[PDB]
C-alpha cells in the first residue's frame, strides 16, 4: 500500500 | 481576482461553510481570496487553507493514479484516449499545485516571521512540489524534486531549533519529509531513520504535555508508526 | 460546444474512464458532448448519462441540504453569508438541472421511439424537475411540481402498457414517482399505495425471469420495501 | 431519514 502523509 | 469584492471575514465564514458542505473546491477558492487580501493568516486560517487544497489535490492525485494504472496496462495502440484523459487530469493537478505555490511565494512565506507560521508554509511548499514530482517526467524533474527537498529541509532546520519534538506541525513536517524520502527520492533508509528518530524523540517529550496536546501529538506519532510498520 | 471536436466514441470511452476515476463532473461533460452529437443513445450510454448527472446533482443536493439546515437554525441578523452561499449552491444546482432538461428536450425525448428509451428519458425529466422542486419557492413552484408529475405520469402509462412489472426501468420509475408523491406532492398515501402495488406485482412476475434478471429486479424491489418500512 | 430513490 501507499504510505501515510499528514491527514486531518 | 474573482473574490476581490468579498470581505475577508465573509470569505473565512464561507470557507467553513463549504467545509461543512464538503464543497472543497469552493473552500479553496474562498481561502485563496482570503490569502489575496494581503494579511497574514491565523493558525485556524492556515489550517483551513491547507485542508481545502489538500482535498482538491487529493482527489486529483487519486484520479491520476487510476488513469496512470490503466495507461500502463494498455501499453503492456488501442487509441490515444487514455493518455489524453490522463494528461487532462495531470494538467489540472499541476495548475492547482502552481496556484498554491504562487500563494506561498506571493507573499505568505516572506511575511511569516514566527517559526510556527514559517514552518507551516515551508511544509506546504514541500508538499506541493512533491505532488508535482509525483507526475513529473521532463527535463526539470530533478529540479522539482530538489525544490521539494529544499523546502522540507529549511522547515526541518527551523522546527528542530524553535519547537519541542511533540509540536504537531513539526511532527507532520517530519512525517511528510519521510514520505518524500521513501516515495520520491528513493531513499527508504533515510525515510525510516527520520520516522524512527521523530517518533522516539516525541515519545520522550509526551510527559510535558496536557491531555489535549497529548492527543494531538500521539495522533501524528501513530501515522509515523504506521509507515514504520509498512516499511520494516 | 466544448466537446464538439471530439469523436463520439472517444467521448463514451472517456466517460467510462471518468467513472473509474470518480470524476463525475468530467463524466457528465463527456456524455453531454456525446448526446449533442445528435444520435440516439444505447442502453449502456443512457445509463452513463444518468449516472454522471445523478452524481453531480447528488453532491449539490447534499450540500444544499447542509446549508439550508444551517440557514434555518440561523433564522430561529448574523450576516448574509449563509443565505448567499446557499443561494450560490442552489443556483449551480438549478443550472445542472436546466442543462439535463435541455438535453432531454433537444432532442432525446422526441427521438425516443421505443418504450424502453422513452420511459428512461421521461423518468429523467421527472427526476430533474423534482430536484428543481426541492429548492423552489417562487411563483412557478406549483408548475415545476406539475411538470415533474406530468413527466412521471406519461412514463408510468407507457411502462404499464409496454413492459412487464419486473422491468428495471419500470421499477425505478415507480420508486421515484412514489418518492415524488411522498416528499414533493405531500401525498404519503398515494406514495405508499404505488410502492406496495409495484412491489406486489413485481413479486408475482419473478417466476418468469432468469437468474440475472431476477437479481436486477429484486434489487429495486428492496428499495421499495425500504421506503414502505420507513413510511408505515 | 430521507427515502430511497433509484441509486446505482
Ligand atoms: C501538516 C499539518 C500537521 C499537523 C497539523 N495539526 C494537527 C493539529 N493541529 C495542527 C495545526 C493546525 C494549524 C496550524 F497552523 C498548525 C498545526 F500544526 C496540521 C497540519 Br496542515
Ligand atoms: C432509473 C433507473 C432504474 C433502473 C435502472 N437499471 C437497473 C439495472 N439496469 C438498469 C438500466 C440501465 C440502462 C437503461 F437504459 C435502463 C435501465 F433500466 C437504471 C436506471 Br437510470
Ligand atoms: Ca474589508
Ligand atoms: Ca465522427
Ligand atoms: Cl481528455
Ligand atoms: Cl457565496
Amino acid at each position: 500500500r501507499r504510505p501515510s502523509s499528514w491527514r486531518q | 481576482g474573482a473574490m476581490g469584492s468579498m470581505e475577508r471575514a465573509s470569505l473565512i465564514q464561507k470557507a467553513k461553510l463549504a467545509e461543512q458542505a464538503e464543497r472543497y473546491e469552493d473552500m479553496a477558492a474562498f481561502m485563496k481570496g482570503a490569502v489575496e487580501k494581503g494579511e497574514e493568516l491565523s493558525c485556524e486560517e492556515r489550517n483551513l487553507l491547507s485542508v481545502a487544497y489538500k482535498n482538491v489535490v487529493g482527489g486529483q492525485r487519486a484520479a491520476w493514479r487510476v488513469l496512470s494504472s490503466i495507461e500502463q496496462k494498455s501499453n503492456e495502440e488501442k487509441g490515444p484516449e487514455v493518455r489524453e484523459y490522463r494528461e487532462k487530469v495531470e494538467t489540472e493537478l499541476q495548475g492547482v499545485c502552481d496556484t498554491v505555490l504562487g500563494l506561498l511565494d506571493s507573499h505568505l512565506i516572506k511575511e511569516a516571521g514566527d517559526a510556527e507560521s514559517r514552518v507551516f508554509y515551508l511544509k506546504m511548499k514541500g508538499d506541493y512540489y512533491r505532488y508535482l514530482a509525483e507526475v513529473a517526467t521532463g527535463d526539470d524533474k530533478k529540479r522539482i524534486i530538489d525544490s521539494a527537498r529544499s523546502a522540507y529541509q529549511e522547515a526541518m532546520d527551523i522546527s528542530k531549533k524553535e519547537m519541542p519534538p511533540t509540536n504537531p506541525i513539526r511532527l507532520g513536517l517530519a512525517l511528510n519529509f519521510s514520505v518524500f524520502h521513501y516515495e520520491i527520492a528513493n531513499s527508504p533508509e533515510e525515510a525510516i531513520s527520520l520516522a524512527k528518530t521523530t517518533f522516539d524523540e516525541a515519545m520522550a517529550d509526551l510527559h510535558t504535555l496536557s491531555e489535549d496536546s497529548y492527543k494531538d501529538s500521539t495522533l501524528i506519532m501513530q501515522l509515523l508508526r504506521d509507515n514504520l510498520t509498512l516499511w520494516t
